[PDB]
Formats: C-alpha cells, structure tokens, sequence
C-alpha cells in the first residue's frame, strides 16, 4: 500500500 | 506504519515521478506545503520557497525536469509528531542530462487523515551543494 | 514566534553549545525526541536511533565533541504539522581540530507544551556528506 497522491489543487 | 518503509517507498515515487511526470509532481501537496527546489536570487543567495500546490505547480515547471535522472545514495525515515514522518535524502540529480549534482533534502510526510497510509508533503526542502557550498 | 526566527535562533544556540558545553545538548530533547547519528549505542550495540534525554545525553558524550568547530551556510525553517518546525541546515563541522566536513542535519522542533514559544527536539539526524558519496 502507501497512497501519496492528492487531488488536484 | 514503518516509517522507514513509508519514506522508503515515497522517495521511490519522487523520483521516479519526477523523471516520468514532472507536471504531476505537485499532487504531492496541499495547500500548506512548503517547496523549494535550490536555485539562487539577484543577489546570490539562495532561492526561497513556495507554497501550496498552484504556486509549487508554477516552481516545478519553470526548473523545465526533462529525463531528470536521479541516484539516491542516502535515505532516512523516522516517526515525527502526529504520527508524520521526516525523511533526510542526499544524492545525486541530473536534468536535462546536464551536470550530475549533489543534493541535501528533508521531506516531512503527514497523514492526511482520511485512510490508514495515506499521506501528502508537508514540506520538501532540497538544496544542490554547488549552490550553497 | 516566526518558524524562521525560531529556526535561526536553536541553530545558533545549538552548535554553540555543541563547542562550550556539548554536556548540555541534553535540554533540547524530551522522552519522545529521536537522535540520529549513527554509530554505535553508549553501550556498545548499532542503533537506527537513541531515544530519550538519558540515552541522548549518553550518546552525546560517547561521541566526545572536544574543540568543535561549525561554519553554517544555508539554513531552511519552515512551519510544519502541529506547530512543529522543520529545519535543514548545511554546514560544516570538525572535531578536535581535524579537517572540517561538508554535513547536513535535519531537525524537528515541537512546541515544548509548559513554557510560551518554547520548544525541544523531537528529531535530529545527522549525515557527513562524506561517508555518502
């Protein structure tokens, strides 16, 4: 696993 | 989690990212998230930071990463308050296949509270050597 | 009260202290606090990390800084998650009047909880540039 990701702005 | 494998795992994804989608490295962060990606003034000093993901976005696209090649030689993690993580990194970075150059750099992971592992970038400071040395 | 304000002046007090009384680096850190410099335990075994006042103090004179000696030239300091502020510097450090050595060292100051804009150690690591490249 290991989400970094965001969503945009 | 183990905070040496989540900053393990995330330097990965830095730089691979930054070599294959540099227009997308700024999903990483929030609007609190501090960057600086070296650089220099007019009067020589070095370049300040930026903040949230539109002015990061602006930063990242003006260094203009094209088959930025990386080789990472030092990576630590290590559990930091509320459960965040600080991630210390030195290497090697190329751009644009120009000189291979030294770098420092500090990440402060933070969870983003919404799902067990999942986190943004808090702060990413990296330096090149050259510049400040 | 600014982080980098903060920053700047724990910089200052710290490698100062490091030179006249390395026995009182101890009052920066707390129960929680991380001292990462990688060698070996006071007692003798490797440690990833000394945790503690009383393992970072022993750790601190183990490494019997005698004459040290900083030249700082760049230091980041920026806000990070829960009043904490994060601090990368770049320097360079002898000991005993040996060469000086490129290092960086990241840091992250917690608000200490009991006292106004007062603040400890909640991580320090520490990595010569040299025994990396």
């Amino acid at each position: 696993p290991y989400n970094f990701i965001q969503d945009s702005m | 989690p183990s905070p040496l494998l989540v900053g393990r795992e995330f330097v990965r994804q830095y730089y691979t990212l930054l070599n294959q989608a540099p227009d997308m490295l700024h999903r990483f962060y929030g609007k609190n998230s501090s960057y600086v990606h070296g650089g220099l003034d007019s009067n020589g000093k070095p370049a300040d930071a930026v903040y949230g993901q539109k002015e990061i976005h602006r930063k990242v696209m003006s260094q203009n990463f094209t088959n930025c090649h990386t080789k990472i030689r030092h990576v630590d993690a290590h559990a930091t308050l509320n459960d965040g993580v600080v991630v210390q990194v030195m290497g090697l970075l190329s751009n644009n296949n120009q000189a291979l150059r030294r770098f420092m750099q500090t990440f402060v992971l933070a969870p983003e509270g919404s799902v067990a592992n999942k986190f943004y970038v808090h702060n990413d400071i990296f330096r090149y050597q050259d510049e400040v040395f």
